[PDB]
């Protein structure tokens, strides 16, 4: 959220010759999710975040292909939402490598994830209630 | 009495007169052409050779007056010509829009629960943040089916896409932060715990310090009276005697092509039509030099925070200090001859490319 | 500029002449006071001497030049009435004055889309010329220049709109009263400003020619005594009342026992010296209290005496009756704001702005003649600057709110000088706020002193119907409010003489049976008295009578009421006492000065014959107690029951929101109008309370239950086609609730709420038939004569037409739109001869 | 019109109001609306032994009569003479 990218900026600005990878994520990642949009809080807190040049910004969070994800890298992704272009650092693909060749998944496993079609990212808020494209949430321990 | 009241500080009048508009416009001005004064001094240059130098003026508002005015400007031997009309402008005005829509004191009643309720005192225009302009002019819409015809509030300044002002009387105002009170949910509440969608949305409204409505309906009877008044004080622009491109507030077309007069369309620039900020910053520059008052608080810092990310730089002429962020420039950077004057502020598409 | 303002020469070889020259006028032309003084050089130590012949004649013929601009004229009759010129207000006037004054309100700047409103305080500028001149004639003798302001005061007469731009305003001043005191002269004057011939206000204004004066022929007092009231408990009251000659009665053989009267004496004083009035006159109208709490005129006080110490009506009034006072003090004081004013440097625009061009304010030299410590600024000034104080403050900035204002000086106030106002709100008059101010320069002296009756905000009165019977309602008002006692008494009092039971008992203890003995001459009274009260009703155009109270006879020596829990929850005992405690409170309300002279009111169920006997006292407590009793008892004959007493008939509160978030209230009608035609039953919507959340309906409490099933049906699921999809809902619920026992319990559902206690279907149309007989009973309990119309217009909604009760045709057209009667039909055919 | 003839209309009509109330059912929707919206009512006074009507009154307000309020400024006050004695008498609590 805003306040774990305030920590991390403030990490960065205590150690501004270490390296510091922030690896966003927006609640619509697999496994443990936050409730924070994907977008907004990156709009809100890019400035920041490139204030200090040690940050990297790694966008993760539903992705799986170059198709989606060029935008985030040439940072036009912004345009549409009335700002200027936000170019990122990275990309990290958690769920899109879960039924890889190496990955330990079992085969029927494999399976049902490719048998989950997913959601866009505008309806992803509709798992707390009911499952939309084969996934839904839970609470853990 | 302003070389009285300079003198004596003791002797000066109150905040809310200096405040209302037939003082703060032309002092205003005055303030701005006192920036612009120590600007080309400082540096050596005459008006006319800063404004060659300058690739284009505007102004929020009332500073457009002074940008036209700054344009007009030849030399020093001109320069009071100049100062003469954009203070008289300002003085017409400001009086006419007073008298139009004089201040009058609201119900205590209503100024306790503005206090009360963590707001400033009821004034003429309500500037609103965090809001987006469909959201905002659908409040004003409910508050003016339910206000009559003569106390409609309609939205004045577009600032930025989540920042607004509402011009209008301070009634009208006061209840259209009561209705956005009823919609919005307390500063100090965590909603971690809840989705995105079903956050209530949170926003922040705050009285301008400002004594009249601009950009309403209310000052629209002044504008035939100022139009009526400036000819016989023999006060005029010329699109040929202006020599740089000055971007209108509505629209952000160019004043020396407007076939209309260009007093005329500053005057109802100011008092009736709106300020679309971001229509008019489409222009492309890698300085802004804010002249304006507040320094901070004034236009330099919400044009830095609108073009945040484009690579252009704002300077603040109107004080002398030092920012930590280092994301707007100061009086200093302009005076500054070593490299730390030229100060390109991060463009983010070519930066981190 | 500079110009000359005092030219000192010789006017005759033994006459100084200092023409002190004011160039402050309304026509600009310089006006000279020529002060002549004699020079005798024999009397070397004081040569110098004031010429008092015509000195007092100078002042004024320069102080008339300055304001007045007529023809100087000084001999006319001081008990003539003044008519002052008509005056225009006009946008710049007012513009003027309230930038003059100090008053921002929004009300007297000029606005898109509203009219602009004057200050209360313009009527001094607009009667100045009448209110002054009162203060001239050569019959009230004194020194101008050393005239004393005392006092002002401003009083809206109720009914006025607040001063407008653009009317024509007529102002017309009398000398209610001038006397010699010791200490000087006092001039009170009175001048009405009235509006297209009706009278707008009253300005009340006290001046002090501070000086000596013996001239008592010219002197006399007008005084409005305080109203005085005589409850007569013996005929030894009656007899000392026809033992005074002044004491006169229209009907002289009026029965003045038992009876409250209410004198509202003037007096008129002409003085012989300063101790003996040289005559004296007491003249005005006595009234006796109705049982409707309304004062009727019976006769008038005519007092008539020459040489005299005094006025014996207003002794014997003071020594025997009671003081009426309509200011009535709260228990402890409110303070609301203490203000700072600053008075400006120049009395110049407030001179010019209200016409006073009183030298002394603007003049140094006039002001050192008159030994004031300077260029003091007008007292009027601070009197307008604190009212705009008080109707920005006290009022909220609300020029219509501030009705009368009075203002008194006691000190002088200097020009540049800081004014602490501190404002208290410290009791009521006729429901108006009186707010105290009391300013204070900047030595802790007070320099002002007065009060202001600020109208409350719009204020409604409901009347409560469906209220909890708990037990001991209204008991601590009883206890506390004096006239909650007289009402509650009154109404015990007839309850026990009409009926032989006590309301009061009833209230406080609440007994679960209550008998009613017949013996002896006070009880076969009241054994007639149940007997005579009959439900009549109408059946096929025939006036069929049931006799309430079955169990009573000639031979009946006693009648129990039967009640399950208690006789507070029946609704026999429950109305009188709702009725008698929202009656008492009302009361009480008004003992205190707290209703509102334009406030409206409605009323629920009965609550709305609480509302008509408390704001119009259409009728007296008697006549209520009788009527609602009379409903109340009507209940018990108005359905069938059968022989435990539990009827058929009831009501349910139905709650659309519950059921859906989109049940309209028009939804709901329709179905409650299909499931009545379909299942041939009787069920309506009686009740409309709230907005598609809370509704009430009446009927066979088994045609309710079909109801309730109905709306289960469809707040459970999610529901020409419509009404046969509807209607075979409809026959379920039909044929699943019927086959129960007629006086079955209605279950409680999602959404409906049956109410405990009622058992007939009231506010509906099977009460239609005993309309006529009800209507006949009503008439007879409600007089004519005691109908206001000023109390009832405006103020009364009913609640079968829920509009301001207003007599006019469009409205008695609109109760035919609701429920025909011939009557009304009579009224609007021959409207034209009503009219006329 | 006569002032007499004025008080017998007035008399008739509110006998007949009164006889026809119990006939037919009562607009207190219709009623709430009159004394809200037509006469900007700023303070409501409820008679009574529990606050029925003055719940009744709030509940129509926050249902329906919210954004008008405040667009006009109208500070709705509802009183119930058990409750809010203190409010209607004027007699706050120091
Ligand atoms: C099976 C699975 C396991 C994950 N485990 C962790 C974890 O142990 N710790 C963690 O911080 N994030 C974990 N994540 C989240 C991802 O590492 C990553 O932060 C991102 O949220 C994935 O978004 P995406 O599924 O839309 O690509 C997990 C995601 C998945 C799908």
């Amino acid at each position: 959220s805003i306040d774990a990218i305030s920590q991390v900026i403030n990490i960065a600005k205590a150690h501004p010759n270490f390296p510091i990878a922030l690896q966003w994520t927006g609640g619509r990642g697999g496994g443990h999710h936050s409730f924070e949009d994907a977008h907004t809080p990156m709009l809100q807190m890019y400035s920041k975040i490139r204030r200090h040049p040690n940050i990297m910004l790694i966008f993760g969070s539903g992705f799986g292909s170059a198709d989606d994800t060029y935008p985030y890298l040439t940072g036009e992704w912004s345009t549409k939402f009335d700002y200027p272009p936000m170019p990122f650092d990275g990309f990290l693909f958690g769920s899109r490598v879960m039924i890889a060749k190496e990955v330990k998944t079992s085969p029927d496993a494999k399976k049902c994830i490719a048998a989950c079609t997913g959601v866009p990212d505008d309806k992803w808020e509709q798992t707390y209630k009911k499952p939309t494209g084969g996934i839904v949430t839970v609470r853990s321990e | 009495n302003i070389l009285e009241w300079l003198e004596n500080p003791s002797n000066t009048p109150d905040k809310d007169y200096l405040l209302s508009i037939p003082i703060s416009c032309p002092l205003i001005g005055v303030i701005q052409l006192a920036h612009y004064v120590v600007t080309a001094k400082l540096l050596g240059f005459t008006p006319g050779e800063l404004r060659s130098y300058l690739k284009g003026a505007t102004g929020h508002s009332q500073g457009l007056v002074t940008a036209v005015a700054i344009a007009e400007t030849d030399s020093w031997e001109s320069f009071f010509v100049s100062v003469r009309k954009a203070i008289t402008v300002l003085f017409f005005i400001g009086v006419r829009c007073y008298e139009a829509y004089p201040n009058t004191s609201l119900p205590p009643s209503i100024l306790e629960d503005s206090l009360e309720n963590n707001e400033g005192v009821p004034s003429p225009m309500l500037s609103i943040s965090n809001l987006t302009q469909e959201q905002v002019q659908d409040y004003v819409n409910k508050t003016n089916s339910h206000l009559p015809a003569g106390k409609q509030v309609e939205i004045s300044l577009v600032n930025g896409a989540k920042n607004l002002v509402v011009s209008g009387p301070p009634q009208s105002l006061y209840g259209l932060n009561l209705t956005l009170r009823k919609a919005k949910a307390p500063s100090g509440l965590d909603q971690s715990r809840i989705p995105f969608s079903e956050r209530k949305l949170k926003f922040s409204n705050r009285f301008l310090p400002v004594a009249s409505p601009f950009h309403s309906h209310l000052l629209v009877p002044a504008s035939d009276l100022i139009n009526k008044d400036l000819v016989k004080n023999n006060v005029s622009f010329n699109a040929k005697d202006i020599q740089i491109p000055v971007y209108d507030t509505f629209d952000g077309s160019d004043l020396r092509v407007l076939s209309g007069s260009i007093s005329e369309r500053i005057v109802d620039c100011i008092i009736r039509l709106p300020v679309k900020w971001e229509t008019t910053t489409q222009f492309k520059a890698t300085h802004i030099l804010d002249f304006g008052p507040g320094g901070a608080s004034g236009l330099g810092v919400l044009t830095h925070r609108n073009k945040d990310g484009t690579g252009v730089r704002v300077i603040v002429a109107g004080t002398l200090d030092i920012n930590p962020d280092d994301d707007y420039g100061f009086k200093q950077e302009i005076f500054d001859v070593t490299s730390n004057g030229l100060k390109k502020n991060p463009n983010w598409l070519e930066e981190y490319h | 500029e500079l110009k000359p303002t005092v030219i000192l020469k010789l006017l005759k070889e033994n006459i100084i002449q200092m023409e002190m020259i004011e160039n402050r006028t309304m026509d600009g032309k310089p006006v000279s006071l020529p002060l002549l003084y004699n020079f005798n050089p024999d009397n070397g130590f004081a040569p110098i001497s004031e010429v008092m012949e015509d000195r007092n004649q100078r002042i004024k013929e320069m102080y008339w030049k300055l304001w007045i601009d007529e023809p100087f004229n000084l001999d006319f009759d001081p008990r003539d009435v003044i008519k002052g010129k008509d005056f225009e207000i006009t946008a710049k006037e007012v513009y003027d004055f309230t930038h003059a004054v100090g008053n921002n309100c929004e009300d007297f700047v000029s606005r898109p889309d509203r009219t602009m409103l004057a200050p209360m305080d313009f009527a001094i500028v607009v009667g100045w010329r009448a209110i002054i001149k009162a203060i001239f004639p050569n019959t009230v003798d004194g020194d101008l220049l050393k005239l004393v302001h005392l006092s002002n005061g401003y009083k809206m007469i109720p009914g006025a709109k607040p001063l407008q731009v653009g009317d024509v305003v007529s102002t017309t001043a009398v000398i209610e009263s001038v006397v010699n005191q010791p200490t000087g002269k006092i001039v009170d004057v009175v001048g009405t400003l009235s509006r297209n011939g009706k009278p707008v206000m009253e300005v009340t204004s006290s001046f002090f020619y501070r000086g000596n004066y013996t001239d008592f022929e010219n002197t006399f007092q007008k005084t409005v005594e305080p109203v005085y009231q005589m409850h007569i408990k013996t005929s030894k009251d009656i007899a000392v009342l026809r033992s005074k000659e002044w004491f006169q009665l229209d009907d002289e053989d009026f029965d003045l026992l038992n009876k409250t009267l209410t004198f509202e004496t003037e007096t008129e004083v002409t003085f012989k010296n300063a101790n003996i009035f040289s005559s004296v006159k007491c003249f005005g109208p006595i009234k006796v209290e109705l049982p409707t709490k309304e004062t009727v005129e019976i006769g008038i006080v005519d007092y008539e005496a020459g040489a005299s110490h005094g006025n014996p009506v207003v002794d014997f009034l003071k020594r025997n009756g009671s003081t009426l006072e309509q200011k009535v003090n709260l228990e402890n004081p409110i303070p609301i704001a203490v203000l700072d004013s600053y008075t400006p440097s120049t009395n110049e625009p407030y001179a010019r702005v209200s016409g006073d061009l009183n030298p002394i304010h603007v003049s140094r030299h006039f002001a050192s003649y008159a030994n004031l410590p300077g260029t003091i600024t007008h007292g009027m000034f601070s009197s307008a600057s604190v009212r705009a104080l008080i109707e920005n403050w006290a009022a909220d900035s609300v020029s219509s709110r501030v009705r009368g204002y009075t203002c008194q000086f006691v000190d002088m106030v200097l020009p540049n000088t800081a004014l602490k106002t501190s404002i208290q709100h410290v009791g009521m008059i006729n429901g108006r706020k009186l707010i105290k101010f009391e300013t204070r320069n900047e030595d802790d002296v007070v320099v002002l002193t007065g009060e202001a009756e600020i109208e409350q905000p719009v204020t409604t009165f409901v009347f409560t119907g469906q209220g909890s019977q708990e037990q001991g309602m209204g008991m601590d008002l009883y206890k506390t409010s004096k006239a909650a006692q007289d009402v509650w008494n009154r109404a015990d009092n007839h309850f026990k003489d009409t009926y032989g039971f006590s309301i009061l008992d009833i209230v406080i203890n609440n007994p679960v049976n209550l008998t009613i003995h017949f013996g002896g001459e006070k009880g076969k009274r009241i054994r007639e008295n149940y007997s005579a009260m009959i439900f009549e009703t109408i059946v096929d155009g025939k006036l069929k009578t049931e006799k309430i109270f079955k169990e009573i006879n000639e031979h009946s020596t006693s009648y129990t009421f039967r009640s399950e829990k208690g006789l507070l929850s029946a609704t026999q005992f429950t109305q009188p006492a709702l009725t008698l405690m929202e009656k008492a409170a009302f009361e009480d309300l008004k003992s205190k000065g707290l209703i509102p002279a334009d406030a409206t009111f409605a009323g629920h169920s009965l609550g709305e014959y609480a509302a008509l006997a408390s704001l119009a006292d259409v009728m007296s407590i008697e006549s209520l107690v009788e009527v609602v009793f009379y409903r109340g008892m009507t209940m018990q004959v108005a359905v069938p029951r059968d022989e435990l007493g539990r009827s058929n008939y009831g009501m349910i509160a139905i709650n659309p929101g519950r059921v859906a978030a989109s049940f309209s209230q028009e939804a709901l009608q329709y179905v409650v109008e299909r499931v009545g035609k379909r299942t041939g039953w009787l069920v309506e919507i009686v009740n409309y309370n709230v907005e598609n959340q809370q509704y009430v309906a009446a009927g066979d409490l088994r045609a309710l239950d079909t109801v309730t099933n109905v709306l289960n049906f469809i707040k459970l699921q999610k529901i020409e086609e419509v009404e046969g999809h509807l209607f075979e809902i409809i026959d379920e619920a039909s044929k699943k609730s019927a086959v129960k026992p007629r006086p079955l319990k209605l279950e409680r559902g999602f959404a409906c709420i049956p109410l405990v206690g009622i058992s007939v279907p009231f506010h509906s149309t099977y009460l239609m038939n005993g309309v006529k007989p009800f209507k006949s009973f009503l008439k007879k309990n409600i007089i004519k004569e005691n109908v206001k119309v000023a109390r009832l217009a405006g103020k009364y909604i009913p609640n079968l037409t829920a509009k301001p009760f207003q007599v006019t045709k469009e409205y008695f057209q609109d109760v035919y739109d609701l429920t025909g009667s011939e009557p009304i039909k009579e009224i609007i055919d021959n409207w034209e001869k009503y009219e006329q | 019109m006569k002032p007499e003839v004025e008080q017998e209309l007035a008399h008739i009509l509110l006998t007949e109001l009164l006889a026809y109330q119990f006939a037919s059912p009562v607009r207190w929707i219709e009623t709430q609306d009159v004394f809200l919206k037509d006469f900007n009512t700023e303070r409501v006074v409820e008679i009574g032994p529990s606050p029925t009507l003055a719940g009744m009154a709030q509940r129509t307000l926050k249902n329906k009569y919210e954004s008008y309020d405040a667009a006009l400024s109208l500070h709705r006050e509802i009183l119930c003479y058990s409750k809010d004695a203190k409010e209607i008498y004027y007699t706050p609590d120091p």
